């Protein structure tokens, strides 16, 4: 009689299909999925340090816009900008937007030091009803638009010396009136100028009259300059009209600090990768939710489904 | 698979192993029974392990980079950065289908190389006293108790204990 | 006696060289080419819709160069540049050139339609020998060059809104007088101004006033502007002289479209993927014709040759 | 190859097998012939159409994209054009090499490897009615008929029909 | 490795082999020795030479590129060539670690797969004059001096010359 | 009796650790290192000819700093820009600085050709106390400081043809005065112009007055441009004050030049491969030591070490 001994190997009625080299579908016993494709829906607020932006953009929380006040001094790893922010305001706009803002998220603060200019000969502190703060007629919260002192501007020419151990970068801007009046008006004469430079920088910017469409009434604009000062180094500020002049600086960082575009909800949970979509998990090694990411996050790729076979070939009966 | 024994000449796999992924079926005086091989289960499974261990869990840290939606028309800087991201995702798709699909084969290999080596380490010690079915089963030509077919999965068979009654049976006519 | 039984496989007498990891060199029965060398030589007009420029640049067919008339209001997939093509209007630059024949060409449309600006104390259609059409003295068909009334040019304050579900491009120039004099004999004051202007952009622009080489006789130059006008926003436009002004609106549209430099005739044949040299097919994964394509193409490779064995290796007696 | 057979253990290969990839030739009583192995020629086959399916017309479809080519010089935008496109034709182009080799090595192996699987079915077949001879042929020792070695061929071969008088041809003296 | 020889079947290498990578130990009437098999060891080296060849002495000229590292804060354009170079770089790791991965794999596989080969021809030299022990070792059942040895190793052993003998020794009792 | 024969493989007692697609550590008898991970901290001085820029950037260089002097008409294949250079002549600045900088390093020479402009009614050859030539006031060798004549200074309309076979680069600049007053006693004119143009450009630049923080006790400041001039082209300079005038062009070549910034030293050895640590072996495929080269390199990598086995797995007793 004897016997027989049989070699063999399992099988499972549920099998998983997989692609390989040579075939498009084949089944094995078991797969795991390669591809992230859900997020929760909310950004997690641990373990980096989000800061919601709700109604304002950076520039806005950065220039000072009255509703965003709250940000003053404000630190983030990760600045949420919202679909829903708009600008209230003094019309302007920033040559090279794309860069400030780039540059502000990237450094990761807005603290902000005061410093004293001494302007001596015009007025300081000028307002437009465009730029409502607590009911009253106001302006961004870190310029300072300086007007004509008895119908003189006498011409300004101020240094401001870095004597830090740390980079300093000043926001200034430039007041483009509506027609040549309004230049009278505010600057009592009628060609402005302004000079703002270090020892190895130089920006001059001429005023530009004209009529813009109007803006909460106001057919003037302002343009938004910026300029890093490094220690050892001085700003110089030469101007005989339409300067919109710092109030101090802000603190420039580097660092992990960024910015996303996103109406995700923030939550309560720890994650470490974040889209605009919301945080997803990081386990998996590629993700199709979205290209924008922020953290430890999977790679993002065009392939819905990447299935590892973690089995044998599934052979039934 | 590349060796021929899943999906070849082993003709399925068996639904009823629940406790390994290769072993062993035997009948004999005593009955029939199944037993799961251990260390041929875990060989296999040791190596996906590894696999996984290099995929999973492994993401890198990026933070501030370029922008990649845009809400205005602007040209050439944006059509670089539009490009730039383009070309990078279309890379790492190209990088992850093909790793999947070189590993699945990978994988299905080496699980077909665990059966056979197995099969082989067994055909080994029966020597003279078995002969191999061609379906993954070898015809044993002498009587071999449960005991006798434990020590063969243990690997403490004595061929020559058998070898005489083996040859008589084999050789007969 | 018995029997002998042999296994074994084929072989072949022309065998083909192939590359693997261990071997430069190894022979297989039969490989396939998956590089594409070649091209048929001309640009087959299916399924892309192809627009043959001929003499005329992008630019040049949008501003309304006279030898362009047959371009207005044409679309395309694919608009191809000739390297024969020539400028024959008036002496102009666009700064910024590359971005707005990529915006213009990704477009693929040059419809244009008029609208009334209603301009009151200017001369209108500004023409120049430089511009000849019909054998007549003429200029930009999309432009309008305003000069002085009875040596009056008084100040342009014009606004146009955009009522309709589309976004509008606006192109426009400004005018660079050879010499003072000539400011004076078109513009009747000394120092011209132009502000274009939206709720959300503006671009002002002053006159630069000198001698440039001459071109077809003319020392002065026009420089050429673009402004994208949203639904909901408006158009204004104030200038004080100088001012080369739009006479309508091109519509700008997202898809498919593009541009390429090529010398390849067209022909009347189906091809998926274009390339300067021609069509190439798109059978192969990787082409070593051109790295610049359009369409469903094979991907450009720094390789002439990559040949895929499709059989075993070749073993002859 | 990886499995010896292919310009191994098989000295060469047939110039006049024309109608399959691998099969049999034979000598007995009644003469000498070849016959092509549908099932294995087959198995190599669909592989390499899975290869094929794999490559052979699946593009994908650009538009616009960035410019290539610059009549002028212009630095640092254009230097970061350029670079952009250089540093993703050189990543494709070691993926386009690399592709190719990588399948060709296991081109090579899987049709190596059918040819052992085919040749290790008929040695089981065979049971104890032959012997290996070493270089991919069997001395069968029993009077072997066309019809014989076609139910080798076919896999309907009864070993037992010819064991009692191969056994005696085999261990004779 | 996937042929289970190396680390597998074999139960370890010889530090006393160190003329050749893969060889024969024998224990005879006169005496015991060794002999590294010549053409198995060229195997396995002239492919990972080829490897070699690939990998080695084969780098790409580049001469201006982009700037790679920056003094002052800009913004737009020096986030976009910050990304391009960091893109390049991980695209670039990610293909020489996943190279080195799968060639050691593959290099670990084909020196197992000479292991097998050699094995393998020497079994089937053998024919029925000798019995595989399991662990790499024949049992070699006539007389076999060292001349006998030799032409095992050379290939042109005569297994006729001694059956009779050897099937009278194996086929004992 | 009989006889064993035993078929096995050799080990060695010295194995090396290396990686696998299923195994993190597995040991071989022999394996090679495919990253390289060292310099030996010297620029080798062959093959590639290399200029080693001293106390001197490039653009120094070009324009002609007096420390720089030993550069005219120098040639290379790479330029060593050193972190101690220092400018030491007039200050300036030049706006996209990076881009010339680039151009000129990847044309690999500054070979120079003096042209006769026949500036009249002019002073040429303005000098400063900032800029120092053999212990007396100097300037850039390259550039010629026009000012008054008999407090005149009549507008400037002068030609220079292209009638050579290649390309010439023409460097020139305009002067932004301190004050008001420097403008007079510089230009004898309180407004200057400058309009650079060809057949196929135009660059009008407007001086910009006012105080810059004092280098060399100089508030003023030269901003630098450039413009290529293509065979059968012209250059046209019109100017009515504040012109750095050219005094030549620069020969512009194509070829593989280019520029690196690095303090190491330069040698006398032979190596391919270039890296600001120095010069590294080019044998490996990869390597660590920079993502910044020149020449046949390594690929730069983010990996220390990555160990191909070059031998079987090692299996000792
Ligand atoms: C004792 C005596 O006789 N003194 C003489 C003065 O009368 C004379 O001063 C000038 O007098 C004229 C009289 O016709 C005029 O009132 C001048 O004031 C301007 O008036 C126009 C017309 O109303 C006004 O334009 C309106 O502006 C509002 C917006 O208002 C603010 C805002 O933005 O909220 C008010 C802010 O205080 C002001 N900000 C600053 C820092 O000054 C801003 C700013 O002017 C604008 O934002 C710039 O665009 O405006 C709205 O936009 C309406 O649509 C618009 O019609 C101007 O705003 C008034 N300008 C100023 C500076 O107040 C007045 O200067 C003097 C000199 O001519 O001579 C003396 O002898
Ligand atoms: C009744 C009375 O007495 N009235 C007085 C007027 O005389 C006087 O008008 C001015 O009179 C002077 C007299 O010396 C002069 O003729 C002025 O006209 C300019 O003349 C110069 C010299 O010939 C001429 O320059 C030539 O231009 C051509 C190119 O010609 C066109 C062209 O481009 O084809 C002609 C076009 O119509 C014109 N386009 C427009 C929209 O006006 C353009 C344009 O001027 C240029 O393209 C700008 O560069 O030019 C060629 O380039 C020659 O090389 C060049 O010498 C100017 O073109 C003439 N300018 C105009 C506007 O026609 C004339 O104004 C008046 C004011 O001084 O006072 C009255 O009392
Ligand atoms: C016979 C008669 O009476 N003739 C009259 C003239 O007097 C008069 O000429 C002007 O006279 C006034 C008198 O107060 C003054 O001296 C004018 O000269 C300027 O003087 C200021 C004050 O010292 C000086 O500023 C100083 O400049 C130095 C740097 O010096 C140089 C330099 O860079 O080394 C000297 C160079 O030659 C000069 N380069 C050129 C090409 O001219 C440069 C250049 O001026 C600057 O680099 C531009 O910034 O300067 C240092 O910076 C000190 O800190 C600073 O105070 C100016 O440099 C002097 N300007 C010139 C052009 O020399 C003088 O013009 C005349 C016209 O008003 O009327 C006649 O009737
Ligand atoms: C140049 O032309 C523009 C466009 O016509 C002028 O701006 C327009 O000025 C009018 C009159 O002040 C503004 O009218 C206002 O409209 C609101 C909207 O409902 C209305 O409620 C008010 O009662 C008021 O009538 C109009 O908004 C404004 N349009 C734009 C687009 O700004 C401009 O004043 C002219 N420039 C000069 C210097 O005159
Ligand atoms: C930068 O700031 C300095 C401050 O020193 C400004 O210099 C000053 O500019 C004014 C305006 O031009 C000068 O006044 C002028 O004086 C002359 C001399 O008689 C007179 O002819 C003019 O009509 C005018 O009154 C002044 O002298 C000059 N210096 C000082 C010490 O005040 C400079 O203008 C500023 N530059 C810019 C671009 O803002
Ligand atoms: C994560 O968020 C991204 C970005 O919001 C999602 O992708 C976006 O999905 C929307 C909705 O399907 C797409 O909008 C649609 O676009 C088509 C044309 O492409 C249009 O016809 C529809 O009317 C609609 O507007 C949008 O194109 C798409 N954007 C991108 C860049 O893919 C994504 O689905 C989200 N993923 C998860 C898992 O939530
Ligand atoms: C500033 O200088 C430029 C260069 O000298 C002046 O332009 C030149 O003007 C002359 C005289 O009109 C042009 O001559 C013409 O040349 C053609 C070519 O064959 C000839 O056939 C005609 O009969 C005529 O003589 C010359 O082309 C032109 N050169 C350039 C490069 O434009 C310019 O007029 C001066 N500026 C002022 C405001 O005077
Ligand atoms: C934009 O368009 C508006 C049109 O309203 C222009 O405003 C007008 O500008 C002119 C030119 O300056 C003004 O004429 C001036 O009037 C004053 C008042 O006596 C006089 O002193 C001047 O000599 C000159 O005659 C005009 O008053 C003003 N407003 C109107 C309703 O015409 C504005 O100039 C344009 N801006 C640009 C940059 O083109
Ligand atoms: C498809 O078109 C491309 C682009 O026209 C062709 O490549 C170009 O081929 C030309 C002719 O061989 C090359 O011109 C030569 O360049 C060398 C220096 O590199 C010069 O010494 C010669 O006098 C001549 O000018 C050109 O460099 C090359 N361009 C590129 C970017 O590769 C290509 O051959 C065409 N392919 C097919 C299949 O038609
Ligand atoms: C606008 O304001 C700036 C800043 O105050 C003025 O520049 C400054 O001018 C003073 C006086 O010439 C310079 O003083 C010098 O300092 C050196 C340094 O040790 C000293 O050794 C000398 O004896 C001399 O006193 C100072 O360097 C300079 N500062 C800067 C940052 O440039 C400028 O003159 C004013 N503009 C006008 C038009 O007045
Ligand atoms: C480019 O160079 C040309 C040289 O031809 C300059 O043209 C000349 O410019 C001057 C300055 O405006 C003119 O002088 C003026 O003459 C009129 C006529 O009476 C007078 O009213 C003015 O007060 C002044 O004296 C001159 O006529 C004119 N042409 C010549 C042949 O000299 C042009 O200004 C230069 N442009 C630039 C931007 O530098
Ligand atoms: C070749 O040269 C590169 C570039 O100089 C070397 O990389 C650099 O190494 C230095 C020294 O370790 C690093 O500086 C350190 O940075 C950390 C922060 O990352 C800071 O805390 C320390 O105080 C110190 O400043 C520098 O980051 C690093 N740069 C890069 C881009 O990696 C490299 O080590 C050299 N390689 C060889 C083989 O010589
Ligand atoms: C399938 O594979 C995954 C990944 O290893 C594992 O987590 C899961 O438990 C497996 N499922 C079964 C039923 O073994």
């Amino acid at each position: 009689p004897g016997a027989t001994l049989c070699l063999g190997h399992h099988a499972v009625p549920n099998g998983t299909i997989v692609k390989t080299i040579t075939n498009d579908r084949i089944e094995v016993t078991n797969a795991t999925e390669l591809v992230q494709n859900s997020s929760i829906g909310e950004i997690c607020d641990s373990p980096h340090q989000i800061l919601d932006g709700e109604n304002c953009t950076l520039i806005d929380a950065l220039l000072g816009d009255p509703q965003c006040d709250g940000f003053q001094n404000k630190k983030w790893d990760l600045f949420v900008e919202r679909s829903k922010a708009y600008s209230n305001c003094y019309p302007y706009d920033v040559p090279d937007y794309a860069s400030l803002r780039s540059l502000v998220a990237s450094s990761g603060t807005l603290e902000f030091n005061n410093e004293s200019f001494n302007w001596t000969g015009v007025t300081q502190n000028g307002t437009s009803s465009a730029c409502i703060r607590r009911s009253s007629s106001s302006f961004f919260s870190r310029l300072n638009w300086l007007t004509h002192l008895n119908y003189k501007y006498p011409a300004l020419n101020v240094t401001m010396p870095n004597n830090e151990q740390f980079d300093k970068l000043y926001i200034w801007g430039v007041h483009h009136p509506g027609t040549d009046k309004d230049q009278i008006f505010l600057y009592a004469q009628s060609s402005g100028r302004i000079t703002v430079s270090t020892k190895r920088s130089q920006q001059a910017v001429i005023p530009n009259i004209g009529s813009r469409p109007k803006i909460r009434d106001i057919p003037s604009r302002i343009s938004i300059y910026w300029t890093i000062v490094k220690p050892g180094d001085i700003l110089l500020i030469n101007s005989t009209g339409n300067l919109i002049a710092p109030r101090g600086y802000f603190k420039i960082r580097s660092g992990k600090s960024s910015i996303m575009r996103s109406d995700a909800p923030i939550g309560k949970c720890k994650s470490e990768c974040i889209t605009p979509n919301g945080s997803i998990p990081n386990d998996k090694p590629f993700q199709n939710v979205n290209r924008i990411t922020y953290g430890a996050c999977p790679r993002y790729v065009k392939h819905s489904t990447l299935k590892l076979a973690t089995g044998m070939r599934n052979v039934p009966e | 698979g590349i060796f021929g024994a899943i999906a070849g000449f082993i003709e399925n796999g068996w639904e009823g192993m629940v406790d390994g992924w290769y072993g062993f079926r035997h009948q004999n005086s005593e009955g029939r029974g199944q037993a799961a091989d251990l260390k041929s289960t875990q060989a296999a499974i040791d190596q996906i392990n590894g696999k996984l261990n290099r995929l999973i869990g492994k993401t890198n840290e990026k933070f501030h980079q370029i922008e990649k939606e845009f809400s205005e028309v602007e040209g050439r800087i944006q059509d670089l950065e539009k490009y730039v991201e383009d070309t990078k995702i279309d890379l790492w798709s190209y990088n992850a289908e093909l790793l999947v699909a070189l590993e699945n084969q990978h994988t299905i290999d080496l699980t077909d190389s665990e059966m056979n080596k197995l099969f082989e380490k067994t055909k080994k010690q029966l020597r003279e006293n078995a002969e191999d079915m061609g379906n993954g089963c070898f015809k044993i030509y002498h009587k071999c108790d449960n005991a006798c077919i434990g020590s063969i999965r243990n690997g403490t068979y004595d061929h020559n204990v058998y070898r005489d009654e083996a040859l008589n049976n084999r050789f007969q006519i």
